[PDB]
């Protein structure tokens, strides 16, 4: 049990073993902008999602998500351009009884679609698929979701480990950008193998993500 | 620069002053009132002299060494006699609950700590350390939610007399190792009355 | 509940799975009845002033396979208590996997204007505010009870000194 | 840990608190009862402040430094003069026997340290040391067949009095060099009245 | 699987890690009686207790417990003086589906009350607190059961560790004292969180003590 | 001209000769608290106030004024502990045909009299004495006016210098206090002699306050 801290956040791992980073790439600074690396890089744990046998899956953007979350949502509104890796990790606590896999995809540049702002952009609750909602098995763009593993990825397997962890790094076209409109990464968590559990046990396990923005920095602050 | 001593913040403040005169009665058991004995929140609020002393100035520290100058006298003209009397001369530190009967549970409190006093003997005194909760005792501050120096409680402890015997006692407070902080007009002697 | 075993027990069930805390404990030690009757409150009965830190501890005596997160959050001085999990996460928390580890420290710090605190203050809530939130809800297996239980503990840090004694205790 | 002093096991409980307030009277030839002299086993079970102090611990061992604030008081208004009354406060070690007249051998008796407090004076003190048969005063005692501490036996030794003077004598015991072993639950305040 | 051994007896414990000392002393010998420690020093076993819902506390004084025990019990009649140390390993064995927790406090002078002796010493099945029979959240004396954790103790809770282990100097006023007539320690066992378990599971999980007496000295031998 | 500069502010100065330090101690930082000196340690230039020939003082408290006043502002409100220093520079610019003086009281602990909160703590605008109002030469406790230049203070005669700088450093009974509550210091500008100006100049010559927080530091961030 491995516990990390982050300022005046903190979290319980099991033990950060099975952690993809993205393209292996660690998140960097900038090889100019000023870096609040002082209280915004912390963990911004989301409001948890309940995981029935007839869910389809589930989506975030980033920085999309933590946009009205504290330091960071802060910085990145009242400054113009901003950068950000992250490190997401997606708890999903079960019982040995439960039975079922998750596909956790972080996906450049994540354009989905069933357009407008409020509706790609769902803020802390996320977005969910459907079989708007986009379809699936294609993240809504008409791609068969197999091939999906192509994206910087991880399966949490319920039988085996029952969390992933996913190290971005800032991905874009260029060095830095407007957060605000601009939404880099993408993530989809789409349930692979159904959920099933043993007869009269807990019908609904939780799905929990955490979000430590590392290496941020902004320009300019208004 | 004659030694300028005299006119140093000790010899300034360091002056035994009477801040108040106490009176307590004696328990007899024909008429007498709650004044069987007497209360007083230590304030220098209300002598003139040392407030505006004080006042001179914007923070300080002292320690406190009361003195108690006892002096008691028959009621009416059935003197006859009556047995020497002691006094209870409890100090109350601050924060700590204040006696309301004669008997209250406070008096024989171990906390509160008490002088017994035989009349006519040598005057008793204490000496009250710092009780600042504060760093320093401000007689100004512009704040919202005064400081606490404790309370003076005495009586009589003697019980079935059957003479009367009023006792006015004088508390002579003279604040020792003074240090003050910033320096202030000094309020005029008009507004105090 | 009062004056039983019941009474230090908080219940963690499984229904209408609401955003108010499970729990949410003032840390005025002396003045909050719930703080005020333990060791630390006894002896901060017998003290006008004191100053430290505290330590709190919540155990769950739950089943060995439930699971599931409780966001243990700390509040400081002034600062309302948080009413949702967000607000309370936003602050200072940890949160606390239940399969993982099965118990949960904090040691609350010492922040005060004064050098020490009076244990009988201006009737004013100050300080602390441990609330304890669900981040998800607890996941049992098969016929598993749903209701658990947590308890807490609460002791003085090394730091934590008193001053002024003032006894009180009468008839 | 700023200067935990104050709460250290002297700090507790060494502070004077009166145990007993022990009543006599003066042997006057008119119709004066066994009052003429006070006895009391010393004991903290009756003192609520102290007991439950020293309840908060198993085991402990103390001396003992009481001292005594005597006062009279005419009975009735037959006042009129009568000379300053000496008292014997006799202090009857542990196994040894307590008084029960007037003039018992014991008051002559020379194992009994015994006081002689002329009125109006400074009060008068001794300072028991531990007399424990064991090495250490148990406060509970899981066993079968409470600990002694003595006996305070006070009385006037004048003997022709014209007038009655009534005379309340408070004990104020101040436990001193405490030690203390096996901390224990404090109980409440509630069950002890 | 730790298999301790005390002459003519065997105990399998989990392992002594979680295991309290206390008042941090160890028994030892007075620093002149004798010191039967050729076979009186072994591990009493006592009759188990079924911890169902609804119990409230057990509680057993030492050596009152000891006391028709074999050698020990022996010594401890025959002769009139004698100080000893104990080991009271507290085991309740439970599946993983049974939760929860046991405190189990080691008390100095455990004087109870709802009087004489027979009804004070139970002997070696021990005495049950109740909400006669003493009330559980005060052990008699009107306490407040929290506060007794001030008590030399350990907890047994069920998903965690399900066994303690106490290690008690000898505490009296004297160095030495009759056996017959005081018990220095007592035991107290009280469930503070409820048994519960799963549907159709064991109801009522067992509590076994074993007692070592440890650095016994007695003396004098009728 | 000394330009003086504190991040995204700047000042122009005639120069800092004639620079009162209050109680000859300097701002410090305490010999435990986080020291926000980032960005909220800049020049917060109130809102100026014309003197006419009317006039009979004006009257901030500090750091009540510096209460809306952005990050020093935030700081003051999300901790619940601060102090802080100050720099005040009084600057009042005139013609040389414009006549009069200034004296600029800082005052520790400046209780005013005519009470309420609202009432006592102006902000930014400040109050002003009157002949509520306090009493000009009384500065509300009954003072005579003269005797106010034992307080730390600075003239400011239009013939000679037209601005004054004020070293504050923290002072208070209690090492660090909560600034929303309480308020440490106190400025105090009276005309000593009154303005007066030829025919048909300005009639009406303006006072402006900058306030740079030195060595502020606060504890704990809600």
């Amino acid at each position: 049990v491995l516990q990390l801290t982050l300022g005046n956040s903190t979290i319980t791992t099991q033990e950060a073993a099975n952690s993809v980073v993205a393209y292996g790439r660690w998140p960097e600074y900038l090889r100019q902008p000023t870096e609040p690396d002082v209280a915004a890089c912390r963990f911004y744990t989301l409001d948890t999602v309940s995981w029935t046998k007839e869910s389809r899956g589930w989506w975030w953007k980033l920085p999309d998500a933590l946009r009205d979350m504290g330091l960071f949502g802060q910085n990145m509104y009242y400054h113009y351009l901003g950068r950000s890796g992250y490190t997401v990790h997606v708890q999903c606590n079960a019982s040995k009884f439960h039975q079922g896999a998750l596909g956790v995809f972080a996906v450049p540049e994540m354009c989905l679609a069933g357009t407008s702002y409020q509706n790609a952009n769902p803020g802390e609750k996320g977005g969910t698929f459907t079989g708007f909602c986009p379809v699936d098995y294609l993240l809504g763009n008409g791609t068969l979701l197999g091939n999906a593993f192509v994206f910087p990825h991880q399966i949490i397997n319920l039988r085996t480990n029952n969390c992933a962890t996913l190290v971005l790094p800032y991905v874009n076209s260029l060095s830095i950008d407007s957060m605000v409109k601009h939404n880099n990464w993408g993530i989809a968590i789409l349930p692979l193998a159904p959920l099933n559990f043993a007869s009269e046990s807990s019908p609904e396990i939780p799905i929990t993500l955490t979000i430590a923005p590392m290496c941020c920095e902004f320009n300019g602050l208004r | 620069h004659r030694s300028r001593s005299e006119s140093s913040i000790e010899s300034f403040f360091a002056r035994g002053a009477c801040v108040t005169i106490m009176t307590v009665d004696n328990p007899a058991s024909t008429t007498n009132k709650d004044k069987l004995f007497a209360v007083w929140k230590i304030t220098y609020k209300d002598t003139v002299q040392l407030r505006r002393k004080l006042e001179f100035f914007t923070y300080s520290r002292f320690d406190m060494e009361l003195t108690f100058v006892v002096t008691a006298n028959f009621t009416e003209t059935n003197n006859g006699h009556a047995l020497n009397q002691v006094y209870q001369i409890m100090y109350v530190p601050p924060g700590a609950p204040v006696p309301e009967k004669w008997d209250d549970y406070t008096w024989q409190t171990s906390s509160n700590p008490s002088i017994f006093y035989t009349y006519g003997t040598a005057p008793a005194r204490i000496s009250v350390p710092y009780v600042g909760i504060s760093n320093a005792y401000s007689h100004f501050y512009d704040g919202f939610s005064l400081n606490d120096f404790g309370i003076l409680a005495v009586r009589v402890v003697n019980d079935h007399n059957p003479t009367k015997v009023t006792s006015k006692i004088r508390v002579y407070l003279k604040p020792k190792h003074i240090r003050v902080w910033c320096p202030r007009p000094p309020r005029a002697v008009a507004y105090y009355g | 509940k009062k004056n039983t075993m019941e009474m230090y027990r908080v219940r963690l069930s499984d229904k209408p799975h609401t955003d108010d805390p499970i729990l949410c404990l003032s840390l005025s030690p002396a003045s909050d009845p719930r703080l005020s009757h333990t060791m630390l409150g006894e002896i901060l009965n017998y003290y006008t002033h004191w100053a430290g830190s505290l330590k709190f501890t919540f155990l769950f005596c739950g089943s060995m396979m439930a699971t599931g997160k409780l966001l243990v959050s700390y509040a400081p001085p002034g600062a309302d208590p948080p009413k949702k999990r967000k607000e309370a996460m936003l602050g200072t928390h940890v949160i606390w996997d239940i399969g993982l580890q099965s118990s949960c420290t904090m040691v609350v710090p010492w922040i005060s204007n004064t050098t020490y605190r009076q244990t009988i203050d201006d009737s004013f809530t100050e300080g602390g505010y441990i609330s304890v939130f669900y981040q998800t809800r607890i996941v049992v297996p098969l016929s598993t009870p749903r209701e658990m239980d947590i308890l807490g503990f609460v002791s003085a840090c090394n730091d934590f000194s008193v001053r002024l004694l003032r006894d009180t205790t009468h008839i």
